[PDB]
């Protein structure tokens, strides 16, 4: 049993490192059986994961004609939903459910168990087939709001455009019914000797609370039917009266959400640390990355736990190493992580990438090593986890090398990554030996981030709140300075809004005392030379000549609050206009949406192309706020400066 | 030859309603007899009505709207002189103090309210410390956006204060020099005078109210005692900048019945010289005294010399009354054996065990405030506290009408504080809605129709926005018109505007989401200046509508 064969079962089967070896093992050196006893063994693989809450997924949606099927499938992370082989299973699944008007859940599942225990074989994850179902109509039509939610739509006596506008209100909208009439009237006729009840307690007049009750009850049916439902594309109409301007009718619709009426049941990474713990100067941000079962809660603890033993000291986790203070997050999901980032929530300089040596890298792990890419972290260290498990150190070579490989594959300095071989387990049990890799990741923490550049190091810049005229002295910009260090006698620029001016610091001064400095922290008042009130405003910074240029049009990665969270409740479209908010001012704007984007709801990430009525001193990096007449409804990352 | 839809509803708002009569009298006339109550007979029974504290809720909340609704009417023809009447009760507190100045300054017997001043001196010391900290005072000393004796109401904003050379007292002179001292601008006196400025403003139709308008030094540093008092307080669990404290053990003691609201009869102006002096700390005191004006001048030109500390205009009289009511609370909480942590207390309002009150109120007569019976509640099914009012847990907070109705401006409001007292989720009681829709008619056309949600102000009606025909969706954000003030711009104190914002950014379930994103917006704001015309005008602004259910 070499290493050589091992990697060759390896290539050929997408099963675990270690499961190689053993299969190869009861085997013999005949790969041929080891293919064959895996494939036998999976059924068992699949039914140990079987106990695993599976709330993520994708929904699926495809027409042929006047038939339509929409179908559900789960599995545990939107990492593996991403993954290219679980799209490969649902595509193929809910092709065989169109094919075959396939509308029986069990017949599909059966009919795919066999793909379904191979694919929970070699990602890993819990994945099912959850439900299936069809519609049938006149005119049919489909929308997909990313992986999240699918509609179906059939109706009578409406073109395509029609049907696929009201497929996006119905994702956008929820109507549980067509009409208000359609609501189970049995249904509604106990809320209503429930409601009267409440009203009626008051001791006001028995009239009185059945008409309120009564009154009550036809808004609540109004806004649960699509007919009595605002037109999301245009709120003053309701979709009862755009069908009728068409002389259409909606037939029946089908609204799939990813995980609904699946529990929910949150994660306190920080507390599973904790409790995991128990039992057994800079600051830096780091996270970790990877498989759900390859110990990266583990490894966390391990990390608090030896490093507080030996140096002594958003859910996250706090350690330190002689020469520096971590704050740690995990980074289960994809679009939660990027909606961290966005909003400033959450903030890597540097990953750990969790891979257990039993296995290897999984299929998703390009995946983890994409969001990397994407969120645009500098630096990645890994660990590879469970090497105590793990028999030939030869075999711990053939997962490093795919790993650095993937790493090279995503523009990661794949061949220059540190690599630690360690044991989250063997460590958190006391094993000083395995201690000691933990201390050495610590040590590639230390020394392979950079520690974040420091404001006070950067080229000065100060935001301008106000401009004052002193009579007798001249003008004075007040605010406070963002970054770097501002010198009597020294140059500075006024950027954005208007043409770039020049200038001279003539003082700097606070309501206490004169300075001949002001620092980065520090609220100020800045004296200027020649430069008149008039020609400075609000929204302009001051900066050092040259660092930062004004622009109008930028890319972005930008985060729309949900309705919760006090943003919008209704859905925009390509024409969306609100004020982009940069350090001092509004800005207003307007924006281009990706190709293929058409809507966008509450609570959804999305990137623009932004385009500015003037000008702002911006560069990558800086984060804005989304505003509607001073309420706040999504922020913004500058992604890359344009024009 | 252009009427746009925003010329004709300026057009609109500038109109006067035309009726015959007392127009809110009718209203709420109309209003008693669509909920099968009497209407007031004379505008003499609007303000002498009082309620049954009995009945179902529904019963007494109408009922209740009945005793208070023209309450504070102030364009009756009763010949009641109410600055006269509000004078005449400046004068008795005056004397009140003057009684209770000498009573407490004047020598085994034993007394409930000796006691609980020795309690409270007690723990008043361990709460606020022995003077009041120079750190404190840099944190919390600022000019208010009020009038004082040098700047009218048109001059009040803070850059005008530090644009104007403000007056002081004899005492608050070496505060004003250490300030002066500690910075290159100038700090300017205009005179050093003990008097401050007493007025009326208006309270209800049968009275109004006393306050002072104090130097602007004084209330500079008064403000710095204000807001450390306010800090030390919460130590006490009392939150001075958060009323809902308050409404909510109201609504608690009016179902348990084990708390009482207790109201004081304006005894914002009994706190005498004596009690201050037994109860704070000498270093406190000494700089409380400094820092009052020590004299007034009335209206007529004729002087008072303060038997009390201080009245409702001094920027420390609503944390020192807080702080004086609460340790008293407090210490007959002690005595009864009851958990002292049941006392809050906000300004002139107090909730505490009903059991304490009888005890209490001795206490209260012993240090010279007069407990007003009527509105002190113990028992039954009603309590109210901090605007807020419940019977047996129900809202029962009645609205007011003010003014007399001579705008569509002013009808709005009036239909508006209807809508919210007289809704459920949006939907109406029927009683009322026909009352609603009958005066709605009085506005001009085009304002009966323009609708605003809930929680936009009051410049249009309350109701749906998706049905306003003025309502208009640009770029996926809806905008809609709103009646506001029509203004004039003022120039700005240049110098003065400069020394507000250097001395203001010089003087210092969340969801970490929003909280980042909270801290990206610069909360200071340029000083900006206006006079009101008495005109009207109209302005867009954007709307979100109510959500579906
Ligand atoms: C000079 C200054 O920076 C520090 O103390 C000033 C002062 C602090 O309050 C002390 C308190 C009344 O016990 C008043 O001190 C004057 C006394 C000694 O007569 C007031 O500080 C607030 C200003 C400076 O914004």
């Amino acid at each position: 049993i070499t290493a050589s064969l091992v990697k060759e079962l390896r290539e050929r089967t997408g099963a675990g490192m270690m499961d190689c070896k053993k299969a190869l093992t009861e085997a013999n050196g005949d790969i041929e059986l080891a293919i064959e006893n895996m494939r036998k063994s999976g059924a068992i693989k699949a039914a140990k994961k079987a106990g695993n809450v599976a709330a993520d997924g994708v929904i699926k949606t495809k027409i042929d004609g006047n038939y339509g099927i929409i179908l559900e499938v789960n599995c545990q992370t939107d990492f593996v939903a991403k993954d290219a082989g679980f799209q490969a299973f649902a595509d193929k699944v809910l092709d065989a459910a169109v094919a075959g008007k396939i509308t029986d859940v069990e017949v599909l599942k059966a009919q795919f168990e066999e793909e379904r225990v191979a694919l929970v074989a070699k990602i890993g994850e819990n994945i099912n087939i959850r439900r299936v179902a069809a519609l049938e109509g006149d005119v049919l039509g489909s929308y997909q709001h990313g992986a999240r939610i699918g509609v179906l739509v059939a109706a009578k006596g409406a073109d395509e455009e029609l049907v696929k506008h009201i497929a996006m209100h119905v994702a956008a909208s929820k109507p549980e019914f067509i009409k208000p009439e359609d609501v189970s009237a049995e249904v509604v006729e106990k809320e209503y000797q429930v409601q009267l009840d409440i009203a009626m307690q008051s001791g006001k007049p028995k009239e009185i609370a059945e008409k309120m009750v009564e009154g009550r009850m036809k808004k609540f049916t109004g806004e649960v039917s699509l007919t009595g439902q605002p037109f999301v594309m245009e709120p003053s109409k309701t979709v009862g009266q755009l069908l009728k301007e068409h002389n259409a009718e909606v037939t029946g619709f089908i609204r799939f959400e990813v995980g609904e009426g699946i529990e929910k049941v949150e994660t306190d990474f920080a507390a599973e640390v904790a409790a995991m713990s128990k039992q057994s100067k800079p600051h830096v941000n780091v996270g970790t990355i990877g498989h759900v079962d390859h110990g990266k809660t583990t490894l966390t603890a391990a990390i608090t736990t030896v490093l507080a033993k030996t140096y002594g000291g958003t859910s996250h986790v706090e350690y330190d190493t002689p020469t520096r203070h971590y704050a740690h997050v995990d980074c289960p999901g994809h679009a939660d992580y990027v909606k961290n980032m966005i909003t400033g929530a959450a903030q890597m300089d540097g990953a750990i990438l969790v891979v257990a040596a039993t296995d290897g890298p999984m299929p998703q792990t390009r995946e983890h090593i994409l969001l990397g890419r994407q969120v645009g972290v500098p630096y990645i260290i890994v660990f590879l986890n469970k090497c105590d498990m793990v028999d030939d150190e030869e075999l711990l070579e053939l997962v490093e090398m795919e790993v650095r490989e993937l790493l090279s594959q995503y523009d990661f300095p794949g061949d220059d990554t540190p690599i630690v071989r360690g044991s989250a387990l063997k460590a958190l049990e006391g094993d000083a030996e395995w201690e000691a890799k933990i201390l050495e990741l610590a040590g590639f923490l230390d020394s392979y981030i950079p520690e974040p550049e420091r404001a006070i190091d950067k080229p000065f810049l100060l935001p301008i709140e106000d401009v004052f005229s002193i009579s007798g002295r001249g003008t004075v910009v007040t605010g406070r300075v963002e970054r770097g260090i501002i010198k009597v006698g020294e140059e500075v620029e006024i950027v954005g809004i208007k043409e770039t001016q020049k200038s001279t610091c003539t003082g700097v001064e606070m309501f206490r005392k004169l300075l001949d400095e002001g620092r980065a922290g520090e609220n100020v008042g800045v004296l200027l030379r020649g430069i008149k009130r008039e020609e400075i405003e609000r929204g302009q910074v001051l900066a050092k000549p040259g660092t930062i240029k004004p622009h109008t049009k930028f890319e972005s990665e930008v985060y729309i609050l949900s309705k919760d969270e006090g943003g919008r409740h209704t859905p925009f479209f390509k024409g969306y206009r609100p004020q982009f908010y940069f350090r001092t001012t509004d800005v207003t704007g307007t924006i281009e949406l990706p190709e293929g984007v058409e809507m966008v709801m509450p609570g959804d990430n999305i990137k623009m192309v932004v385009t500015l009525i003037h000008p702002i001193a911006m560069d990558d990096g800086l984060r804005f706020a989304i505003r509607e007449g001073g309420r706040t409804v999504g922020a913004g990352v500058v992604a890359k400066v344009l024009s | 030859s252009r009427n746009s839809l925003s010329a004709q509803l300026r057009r609109a708002a500038n109109t006067r309603i035309e009726v015959e009569g007392n127009l809110a009298l009718s209203i709420a006339n109309d209003l008693l007899l669509a909920y099968g109550q009497s209407p007031f007979n004379s505008e003499a029974e609007c303000i002498s009505f009082s309620p049954r504290f009995d009945g179902t809720p529904d019963d007494f909340r109408i009922n209740y709207l009945k005793a208070e609704i023209m309450s504070k009417y102030d364009d009756f023809s009763l010949g009641i002189d109410t600055e006269a009447v509000a004078w005449e009760k400046f004068l008795a507190a005056e004397a009140e103090c003057a009684l209770t100045n000498a009573r407490l300054y004047r020598p085994f017997n034993f007394s409930l309210g000796e006691s609980c001043i020795h309690m409270a001196r007690r723990k008043i010391a361990k709460l606020i410390g022995d003077v009041p900290s120079v750190e404190g005072m840099l944190r919390h000393c600022r000019f208010s956006g009020g009038a004082t004796t040098t700047n009218n109401r048109s001059y009040g904003h803070p850059s005008f204060k530090f644009a104007l050379p403000q007056a002081c007292t004899p005492r608050a002179l070496k505060y004003v020099l250490a300030l002066r001292a500690s910075t290159h601008f100038d700090t300017r006196i205009s005179d050093i005078s003990p008097f401050n400025k007493a007025v009326t403003v208006p309270k209800n139709s049968k009275t109004d109210r006393c306050i002072a308008i104090e130097p602007g030094w004084n209330m500079f540093f008064q403000l710095g005692i204000g807001g450390i008092l306010r800090d030390r307080l919460r130590c006490w669990g009392i939150d001075l900048n958060d009323q809902t404290i308050n409404q909510r053990r109201a609504h608690e003691g009016s179902v348990t019945n084990n708390l009482a609201t207790v109201d004081l009869s304006a005894a914002s102006d009994s706190i005498s010289l004596a009690l201050c002096e037994l109860l704070l700390p000498p270093g406190w005191f000494e700089v409380l005294m400094d820092l009052r004006s020590p004299k007034g001048r009335l209206p007529d030109g004729s002087v008072v010399t303060y038997e009390k500390i201080s009245s409702m205009g001094n920027g420390y009289t609503f944390e020192l009354e807080s702080l004086i009511f609460a340790s008293l609370a407090r210490s007959v909480c002690e005595i009864l054996d009851l958990d002292s942590s049941e006392v809050t207390v906000y300004g002139d309002d107090i909730i505490l065990p009903s059991c304490a009150v009888p005890a209490l109120r001795e206490v209260f007569k012993y240090v010279g405030f007069t407990t007003n019976t009527k509105k002190t509640f113990s028992e039954g099914p009603f309590r109210e506290s901090c605007g807020k009012h419940y019977y047996s847990g129900v809202d029962v907070t009645p609205f007011y009408i003010r003014h007399r109705i001579v705008s569509p401006a002013d009808l709005i409001l009036v239909l508006n504080n209807l809508y919210r007292w007289a809704t459920i989720d949006g939907v109406w009681d029927p009683r009322a809605h026909s009352v609603y829709l009958k005066y709605r008619k009085l506005l001009p056309k085009q304002l009966q129709r323009n609708t605003i949600p809930d929680g936009y102000g009051d410049g249009a009606l309350v109701g749906s926005v998706l049905i306003n025909p003025f309502a208009k969706n640009r770029g996926w954000i809806r905008y809609v018109p709103v009646i506001t003030d029509h203004t004039r711009d003022r120039e700005r104190a240049e110098l003065g505007s400069y020394l507000y914002d250097l001395f203001s950014r010089c003087l210092s379930c969340d969801s970490a989401d929003l909280f980042a994103i909270d801290q990206l917006i610069c909360r200071s704001n340029p000083t900006k200046i206006s006079r009101s015309t008495g005109k009207f005008d109209i302005q867009y602004i954007a709307c979100s509508s109510r959500v579906l259910a």
